[PDB]
RNA sequence: AAGGGCACCACCAGGAGUGGAGCCUGCGGCGCGCGCUACACUGACGGAGCCAGCGGAAACUCCGUCGUGACGAGGAAUUCCUAGUAAGCGCAAGUGCGUUGAUUACGUCCCUGCCCUU
């Protein structure tokens, strides 16, 4: 019971599979604790963090990219994290989950949902 | 637990607060009405690297945070420009070393040194009739954070040169001379002296 | 130092000045009653602390 | 004893600027300083820089401060600052040349080069800067004018009235004459030093004697 | 004379420079312009990490070693400039491309110009 995304930036992108399993989370077949422009890294933690990470327990993230800089991967993949999240549960929980995580996340940035 | 770990520290530090690269933005307080509302320390952030566009609209810049203001100001003179990896990484060092030299949240330490170091009357150059004198205009708030933040990084860039010292410590010692006032600072003495000049001009 | 604060009311709409410097009328913010014409040099809208140390200067085209 | 530039900011000191200098280069196919005394006869023919020829109240003005114990002591620098608008920072170790002849053919190569280099060291005796003199000057810097027309001072006690980390700096009209305006943009006021006119070199004494007074020089 | 306007060949506030050296190259003449290479620790060297677009690149990141040991950062002048831009960076192709990525302006008619109407 899959859904994927896309996430975009300067002249790179980055999709995004979701499907529900054990709860793991992946960026080109890594576990997310090993991207390494390493202070950015925080940066990527951020869809988890403005959520809680209770979320994430029962579904599972597969990510891969290509191309631009070393920034721009790092940009799409939290945007692509985002809207791949949103586009789960909203399909397969209720509404008003996917409403408390989208004004949720507009609050704090607006990035994450408008490339 | 899932199945990829991450970490205590993380996890902890940030579900909880969301405090900066690891210091608490709750609890530092604009010690100067007025420069509220243009010295931003109130949307907290993990790391002062905005991908934000703050150019388009005329003062978009103040809900710019005043951290990364700082950090974007760092990355100058040709030789530096676009570096802010370097920046943010300066800054990271930078707050640190503030904090060893006073605990304190050297990001209070920081808006303190810009908080009192912004001019409150500058000098323009009316006509005179040929022999200008200047005549003592007041500055905008917004220009008072602006001119701080220049004045804090070309003192640290410029202030060590050749040296032996980082960038990281000439701005820790900058913004720690300014963050109190103590005639240690090229930014205090600069103001103190714009100033004399202003009532001079009245 | 005895400083005041202000909030600006009106930026003028027609004036005449040097550039740069534009003449702003303050309320003043400890009481409402007194209200001056002073002079700013940064770019400024409404609504903002302004820093006050020569407390009346009734300034004029400059 | 370290040596004074504009490098340093900090440093609690006196300087002094010759302002209004007549420093300007002379064709004839050589080259020699514009003066009164070869050129006397030109200037007039032009029916101008009648007295803008003086380079010699410059000469005075240098020995007169470089030989004085403020100098040995290291806490006085110069700068010169030409009618042409010419800025010269001069390092206070400089045995500035004892004749105007020498001293003419040195001004000249220093103006046609931007800078003097020692022959065997690489920080410039003399060197050509860019104006303002403000951005140059310490950040703690009090600023003043000497002027005939202007309140009298004892130098000593105008001296002692200065915060223990800021300098002083003097401007004098390197001239024969001339309004003392030369410098009204920089300064925080003009002061007088005696009741009788001084000559440049006379005002420098005057003023370094003060110093050297008051900081405790001999 | 009056009232409006527009403009960094204007002003209000900065960036990047150019005008310095040698050399390359064009122009003049018998001085001028575009450039290249330069005068470290925010670095250099060694591992290591390892990412483009137009048709496993470099800067960069980390861990180490080294430790301050003509031209010494450019006169009077003066050009251009408001976001993926400036600058930095390298790449393919015979001009384009992407990577890193800003400070300042978005204002006015005080000045110098022009335009409009009276």
């Amino acid at each position: 019971p899959s859904v994927q995304t896309f996430g975009k930036k300067k002249s790179a992108t980055a999709v995004a599979h979701v499907k529900a399993g054990k709860g793991l989370i992946k960026v080109n077949g890594s576990p997310i604790t090993l991207v390494e422009p390493e202070i950015l890294r925080f940066k990527v933690y951020e869809p988890l963090l403005l959520v809680g990470l209770d979320k994430f327990s029962n579904i599972d993230i597969r990510v891969r990219v290509t191309g631009g800089g070393h920034v721009s991967q790092v940009y799409a993949i939290r945007q692509a994290i985002a809207k791949g999240l949103v586009a789960y549960h909203q399909k397969y929980v209720d509404e008003q989950s996917k409403n408390e995580l989208k004004k949720a996340f507009t609050s704090y940035d607006r990035t994450l949902l408008i490339a | 637990v899932l199945a990829t770990p991450i970490p205590e520290e993380v996890q902890q530090a940030q579900t909880e607060i969301k405090l900066f690269n690891k210091w608490s933005f709750e609890e530092v307080e604009v010690k100067d009405a007025s420069l509220v509302d243009y010295v931003q320390v109130r949307q907290p952030i993990f790391v002062a690297h905005t991908a934000g566009r703050y150019a388009n609209k005329r003062f978009r810049k103040a809900q710019c945070p005043i951290i990364e203001r700082l950090t974007n100001s760092l990355m100058m003179n040709g030789r530096n420009n676009g570096k802010k990896l370097k920046a943010v990484r300066i800054i990271k060092h930078t707050l640190d070393i503030i904090n060893v030299l006073t605990d304190q949240n050297p990001i209070q330490v920081v808006v303190d040194a810009i908080t009192n170091t912004g001019p409150r009357e500058d000098t323009t150059r009316v006509g005179g009739g040929g022999a200008a004198r200047r005549q003592a205009v007041d500055v905008s708030p917004l220009r008072r954070v602006n001119q701080a933040i220049a004045l804090l990084t070309i003192g640290a860039r410029e202030a060590a040169f050749r040296n032996i010292k980082t960038i990281a410590e000439t701005l820790a010692e900058e913004l720690i001379n300014a963050a109190k006032g103590s005639s240690t600072s090229y930014a205090i003495k600069k103001k103190d002296e714009l100033e004399r000049v202003a009532k001079s001009n009245r | 130092t005895p400083v005041t604060l202000a909030k600006v009311i009106k930026v003028l709409a027609r004036t005449g000045s040097r550039g740069g410097v534009t003449q702003v009328r303050v309320e003043f913010l400890e009481d409402t009653s007194r209200t001056i014409v002073r002079n700013v040099k940064g770019p400024v809208r409404e609504n903002d602390i302004l820093v006050l140390m020569e407390s009346e200067r009734e300034a004029r085209r400059l | 004893p370290p040596v004074l530039t504009s490098k340093d900011k900090i440093t609690k000191r006196m300087i002094v600027v010759l302002a209004m200098a007549s420093l300007e280069t002379h064709k004839i196919d050589k080259y020699v300083l514009l003066n009164c005394d070869d050129h006397q006869g030109l200037l007039k023919k032009m029916g101008r820089d009648i007295s803008e020829a003086r380079p010699d109240i410059t000469h005075q003005c240098l020995l007169t401060l470089l030989d004085s114990p403020i100098n040995k002591a290291g806490k006085l620098q110069v700068y010169i600052q030409t009618s042409r608008g010419i800025l010269i920072e001069v390092n206070p170790t400089v045995r500035i040349p004892r004749t105007f002849k020498r001293f003419s053919g040195l001004m000249v190569q220093l103006l046609h080069k931007l800078s003097i280099r020692s022959v065997n060291s690489e920080e410039k005796l003399l060197k050509v800067i860019k104006n303002p003199i403000t951005d140059h000057l310490p950040t703690k810097c009090r600023k003043v004018t000497l002027s005939f027309d202007a309140p009298v001072i004892r130098v000593q006690d105008y001296i002692e009235k200065l915060d223990d980390d800021e300098s002083i700096c003097v401007f004098v009209g390197a001239m024969a004459r001339g309004k003392d305006n030369f410098a009204d943009e920089y300064v925080d006021e003009k002061v007088g030093l005696s009741n009788y006119p001084l000559s440049a070199s006379v005002a420098c004494s005057k003023f370094c004697h003060g110093a050297e007074d008051a900081w405790n020089i001999l």
